[PDB]
């Protein structure tokens, strides 16, 4: 029964700036995972990120090593997201995801909606 | 007799990050703890002794702090030979030996998606008497994957078999290959044999199946 | 130097007895406390007991109290473990390991010089040769890049044993699994290699197996249907 | 948890230890016993702590652990074998090399016991509640005006003039010299009323007992400065126990000596000259602590005092308490003069003030155990229980201000008795109401902010009222004008509360 709210994008440029964030609503985050997925136009379900627990880090993906940056604020229950100069190559929409397992193992059953991103 | 936690039983860094691995004991213990670094396959070493002196024949980059109870590893620099299984351990009396958990740190990698390959047996073991399925999943981080096998549309648990395999020193990922043996039962069940597995690299579980 | 070796360690049936040596090259045992830790395959760390050749404190834990036994020598300047009526928890490998007496040096500075490590393994089933069966990627369907290509073994007793590709000259994408502990009692294995869909149909791969107490060596070819 | 809750937890395990059986579950408490004595190790005794540590003269306390540790190794080493008997005599060698080898890094075990002792022995004055009879009899025979308007004023302008300067020296000198200052000036005090000549030395005797009147605080402040505050709350109530059971016991003895023995006043007053050369004894025999108050900065104090300037409560209980106060040391050193002017007789056995005495302490050691229990929403309900508190106040001086009546004064010494009934009902919540607001130093400041404006308020009626060179009056329309006063207190708190 839980949801998450979602907002940020815009036409960006290259070698700027953008600030995606996520939150949740309907159950404690705490002691779950979050993750930031992927939709092109022309391919589907990509993947960006991923937020384990509060007292480690972020994991990232292939090609956002290193470009992205992934915080997690427990209090608000957000969860944040440095885009840091993202190349053209990569206009797509983010979805945000919650998880169902305390082992992180990837029981993912819902999605947020979606945000425009468009490089130049 | 008494525990020994310790929270951050799976962590993941670089090349020179500085990790915290924690430990809670259940008593008042005293500032007489022991941090372990014990390589996989290899004997254990003692790394920190009296949760704050460095040992003679461990590098500088280790240290530790107390904290009431709560006994505290750091590492500095994160050495690519310091990948290992740090142990925690409250010496107080001889028989009061109390180990941890274990930490196996792990390399940070980035998440890539599991290449999921199921492979049924050929004719040789409906001629023996005992089938056996396996699902493969290949190149992938971290270890926490989740195996389901639906079999006949459902989850078949308690007769899976999963082995996740060591850390590679080539590109630093993991393999798991879980094993589903059923009896002669099998060969007369529907024409559909599946295994759906979840990991955080995948959006949605990928079902693989075969029939016959 | 100073240091710890272990001896004893085999097969034995559940509920048998084994005797564990504990020798000490270097320092005696008069002026140092030996102790014994248990590891399980998968497991942590987890100690068991504990001998003092100065006065003598055979005391144990309390999941093995009562039912192992520990007596060290100084002349000979070792540790006999004898341990009778196991059960299927103790297949594990031993560790022996130094501490010293209260105070300063020897107490504070924990188990510093931990010994190579005995391992004991607890089956009802003794040594046998491993059925070997292959894993076809089923090139009909889900082809054009890569696929992989592998070999399952089951039933079959001790662990060690190793999988070679075309004679190990294959040691790309070779992935070798741990002994999984079989319901029956018996131990299973996978291996697997990942084949492109170019070479699959020109490279002949075999798949053998190399297991050192069992006189085996069964080297069998991998295909697709 | 540096050394002193380790060694409290090692003597409470091993006082368990001590009277129990069946060993199988002591090696839970022989390992908590062990985790005490190695946590104790590295602790810095505040006696060692003056001389650099790695020293030889340190190696022995280490030994003495060394020796304690390796008892309880040789304890636990026979408790694990299912033995019952050994522990017992293991725990009598550690009772022995614990009373031996650490004790002599430690100076005194029985703190607590000593300050209760002190608090229960060292306060005992049995000629306090037979000062104004002494003077006012057949020894020297004072008159009325010469003991109202001439030597408590003289009380009062001193209590300004040692608490004003005085109040710096009793903070620096770290308690113990203050304690025996306060000691000397008791020892001064009965010296210059047994060897009484005129009535400049009974000024000279109430400017040496303003400084025992105003180092009261002293010794709360040295049980904070020796007690440490992991401890300071339970230790802290037991010496208030035994404070008020000091002063109990004096006023009983002075009933025993007085009333029943038919000793007389002279004869009393050695009595007191004894028992407090025995509390300069005691006072010798004190411990001189490191941690002071105002001396072991200022911007840090002025910013956490800067939320608690312009407070409506705390302004409210802070003026309540300056106003009440003044009232009350304004009764109390003039109720000896009423209660000698009322009843005159000459006998020595037929002055029941001590009886008063004593049972004023007993009725304030009951209100202000029946203070701290009130859970009550002070939103509405204070300024007018203020109201009525003060117009009991109103009520009692003005009984005290009428009565012209042999038989009628023994209820009037009840309602002195009652008048502390409408004063320490409410000073622990005046202390409650300002304490949880404001760290412990900031509290001592307001306290002593609030006792330097309540010593004004009582010197400027002085100043006005007893002076023979302004007004001039008697202990009579004194009295009456107390009476105004405290009804006219009790209309502002009344039109303050609605
Ligand atoms: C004219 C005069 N009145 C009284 C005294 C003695 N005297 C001054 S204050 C006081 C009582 C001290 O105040 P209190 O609040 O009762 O202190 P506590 O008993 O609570 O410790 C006494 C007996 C005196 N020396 N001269």
């Amino acid at each position: 029964q839980v949801q998450l709210q979602e907002s940020g994008g815009g036409l960006v440029q290259p070698g700027g700036s953008l600030r995606l964030s996520c939150a949740a609503s309907g159950r404690t985050i705490s002691r779950y995972a979050m993750s930031w997925f992927r939709q092109a136009p022309g391919k589907e379900r990509e993947f960006v990120a991923v937020a384990r627990r509060s007292g480690d880090g972020a994991f990232y993906a292939d090609s956002v090593q290193g470009r992205f940056t992934v915080s997690r604020d427990d209090a608000k229950n957000t969860v944040y997201l440095q885009m840091n100069s993202l190349k053209p190559e990569d206009t797509a929409v983010y979805y945000c995801a919650i998880d169902s397992d305390t082992f992180y193992s990837g029981s993912y059953d819902y999605w947020g909606q979606g945000t425009q991103v468009t490089v130049s | 007799d008494i525990q020994m936690t310790q929270s951050p039983s799976s962590l993941s860094a670089s090349v020179g990050d500085r990790v915290t691995i924690t430990c809670r004991a259940s008593q008042s213990v005293s500032s007489a703890v022991a941090w372990y670094q014990q390589k996989p396959g290899k004997a254990p070493k003692l790394l920190i002794y009296s949760a704050s002196s460095l040992y003679s024949g461990v590098p500088s980059r280790f240290s530790g702090s107390r904290s009431g109870t709560d006994f505290t590893l750091t590492i500095s620099s994160l050495q690519p030979e310091d990948f290992a299984t740090y142990y925690c351990q409250q010496y107080l009396y001889y028989s009061l030996v109390t180990f941890g958990q274990g930490t196996k740190v792990e390399i940070k990698r980035t998440v890539a998606a599991p290449s999921v390959f199921i492979f049924p047996p050929s004719d040789s073991q409906l001629k023996s008497g005992t089938a056996s399925v396996v699902c493969l999943l290949n190149n992938f981080y971290p270890r926490e994957a989740k195996v389901q096998w639906k079999v006949d549309n459902a989850l078949q648990s308690g007769n899976s078999q999963e082995s996740v395999t060591e850390q590679d020193s080539k590109d630093s990922t993991y393999s798991l290959s879980s094993t589903l043996t059923l009896s002669k039962a099998d060969y007369e069940k529907h024409k559909v044999y599946a295994c759906e597995v979840t990991h955080q690299g995948l959006s949605s579980p990928v079902t693989k199946s075969f029939n016959r | 130097e100073v240091q710890l070796v272990e001896s004893g360690g085999g097969l034995v049936q559940p509920g048998g007895s084994l005797r564990l040596s504990c020798a000490a090259s270097g320092f005696n045992v008069v002026d140092f406390s030996l102790h014994w830790v248990r590891q399980a395959p998968g497991k942590g760390l987890e100690w068991v007991a504990y001998i003092s050749s100065s006065s003598g404190s055979t005391s144990y834990a309390d999941s093995v109290k009562g039912r192992f036994t520990i007596s060290a020598d100084t002349s000979k300047n070792t540790a006999y473990l004898q341990m009778n009526s196991l059960r299927a928890e103790d297949t594990a490998v031993y560790y022996c390991a130094r501490w010293g007496y209260w105070p300063g040096e020897p107490w504070w500075k924990a188990f510093d010089y931990w010994g190579q490590g005995t391992l004991v393994t607890v089956s009802s089933a003794s040594t046998k040769g491993p059925s070997v069966f292959p894993l076809a990627p089923s090139s009909k369907s889900t082809s054009g890049g890569t696929a992989a290509l592998g070999c399952l073994v089951k039933d079959y007793f001790p662990e060690p044993v190793t999988v070679s590709w075309n004679s190990g000259a294959l040691t790309s994408g070779v992935h070798t699994f741990p002994a999984v502990l079989q319901s029956s009692g018996l131990y299973s294995l996978s291996s697997v290699v990942t084949v492109p869909s170019s070479s699959l149909g020109t490279q002949t791969y075999i798949c053998n197996v190399n297991h050192k107490p069992s006189n085996t060596k069964v080297d069998k070819k991998v295909e697709p249907k | 948890a540096d050394l002193e809750d380790n060694w409290e937890t090692l003597n409470d395990n091993l006082k368990v230890i001590e009277k129990a059986d069946n060993a199988a579950q002591v090696k839970d408490a022989l390992t908590k016993m062990r985790a005490a004595a190695l946590d104790a190790q590295k602790a810095t005794p505040p006696k060692l702590e003056d001389k650099s540590p790695d020293s030889p003269e340190m190696k022995d306390f280490r030994h003495g652990f060394d020796i304690l540790v390796g008892q309880i190794d040789d304890a636990l080493k026979l408790a694990n074998e299912g033995k019952v008997k050994e522990a017992q005599a293991a725990a009598e060698q550690l009772k022995t090399t614990r009373n031996a080898y650490i004790q002599k890094y430690l100076s005194w075990r029985h703190l607590v016991c000593y300050l209760c002792f002190y608090g229960f022995m060292a306060q005992i004055r049995p000629g306090e509640s037979f000062i104004t009879p002494y003077l006012l009899g057949p020894d020297k025979n004072f008159t009325r005006e010469q003991v109202t308007n001439e030597i408590t004023p003289v009380l009062s302008y001193s209590y300004l003039a040692v608490l004003v300067p005085v109040f710096l020296l009793t903070d620096y000198l770290r308690y113990t010299p203050v304690l025996l200052l306060q000691g000397l000036s008791f020892v001064s005090v009965w010296l210059l009323l047994l060897l009484g000549h005129s009535v400049a030395h009974m000024q000279l005797m109430e400017l040496f007992y303003s400084v025992t009147m105003a180092a009261r605080i002293a010794y709360s402040s040295y049980i904070f400065s020796l007690v440490r505050p992991a401890r300071y709350q339970r230790v802290a109530g037991y010496s208030r126990a035994a404070v008020l059971l000091g002063v109990f016991t004096s006023s009983v003895l002075g009933q025993l000596l007085v009333t029943v023995g038919r000793v007389s006043f002279s004869t009393l007053n050695y009595i007191s000259l004894a028992f407090l050369t025995f509390s300069v004894v005691l006072a010798l025999f004190l411990k001189r602590p490191k941690r002071s108050l105002f001396f072991n900065v200022l911007a840090r104090m002025l910013r956490e005092l800067g939320d608690s300037l312009r407070r409506p409560q705390l302004r409210l209980w802070s003026l309540w308490w300056v106003f009440n106060s003044a009232g009350y040391y304004l009764v109390v050193y003039y109720v000896h003069i009423l209660w000698n002017e009322v009843d005159p007789t000459t006998n020595s056995a037929r002055v029941y003030n001590g009886a008063a005495d004593a049972a004023s302490t007993l009725l304030g050691a009951i209100t202000s155990f029946a203070a701290g229990f009130v859970k009550i929403r002070w939103a509405r309900w204070s300024k007018l229980l203020i109201a009525g508190v003060t117009a009991t106040q109103a009520g009692l001086v003005f009984l005290l201000a009428h009565t012209r009546h042999p038989s009628s004064i023994w209820l009037c010494y009840a309602a002195f008795v009652l008048f502390r009934g409408s004063y320490q009902f409410l000073v622990p919540i005046a202390t409650f109401q300002i304490a949880s607001s404001l760290s412990k130093e900031l509290c001592a400041l307001v306290f002593g902010v609030n006792t330097f404006f309540a010593t004004i308020v009582k010197t400027i009626i002085t100043f006005i009222v007893s002076d023979v060179r302004g007004l001039g009056l008697p202990v009579r329309k004194q009295f009456q004008l107390y009476s105004v006063y405290f009804l006219i207190l009790s209309i502002i708190y009344f039109l303050g509360a609605m």
